[PDB]
């Protein structure tokens, strides 16, 4: 039962560090950029709207969720 | 006016400049106390709401553009296509103080603002009224 899931550890980094080769621009992980882009986004809100602010804060909630689900189960 | 000399420039112009203000001071402070006072900041936004209902406007159309008129916060006669200031109780238009907008006393706000959290917390407490 413990192999299943260190089966998918080794799986997973061998995918991720070949895709890194190919891409070579690289940026942070953890979900680290997204909380950069929710607060991007609700600047931008801010700036834009007639209408749109409900929507492009809508947009920018969205991503939070992401690492936030993570800290919360 | 006559009691109180000091006065507020902007009715629904000063809570729509308040709610990123809070906010502001909101991503500073970090930790639990973040979202609890952006919460804070989308109720000042129920004051551009409710004038427009009266006017007969659109409510979601009127606190947005008012919020697109931004340099910092501060709310001046100085910038209104640029910085928020005024209403109208029949338009959602930005009005100099030379002009037609909104005005409030201070005296008028601050004890508002107040009274309404003091209720929030006695309503928000109770989890009985079940005949024990």
């Amino acid at each position: 039962q413990f192999m299943e899931e260190t089966e998918r550890s080794l799986h997973d980094a061998i995918m991720i560090v070949r895709r890194a080769i190919k891409n070579d621009s690289v940026v942070a992980g953890g979900g680290a950029i997204e909380m950069e882009l929710s607060k991007y986004l609700r600047d931008y809100s801010r700036t834009i709207p007639g209408k749109q602010q409900l929507l492009i804060g809508a947009y920018a909630k969205a991503l939070e969720i992401i690492p936030r689900q993570l800290c919360d189960n | 006016v006559l009691e109180s000399k000091s006065v507020v420039p902007g009715g629904g112009a000063v809570e729509a400049a308040l709610s990123i203000y809070l906010e502001n001071y909101a991503t500073s402070m970090g930790s639990r106390e973040q979202l609890a006072i952006a919460e804070f900041a989308r109720s000042l936004l129920v004051i551009p709401n409710t004038l427009a209902v009266n006017a007969a406007q659109d409510s979601t159309d009127l606190v947005a553009k008012l919020r697109a008129f931004h340099n910092e916060a501060q709310v001046n006669p100085e910038r209104k296509n640029l910085k928020w200031i005024g209403l109208d109780l029949s338009n959602g238009k930005p009005r100099d103080n030379k002009q037609a907008g909104v005005f409030e006393p201070t005296i008028v706000k601050v004890k508002s603002l107040k009274f309404a959290t003091e209720a929030a917390i006695t309503i928000l407490r109770i989890d009985d009224l079940i005949k024990l």
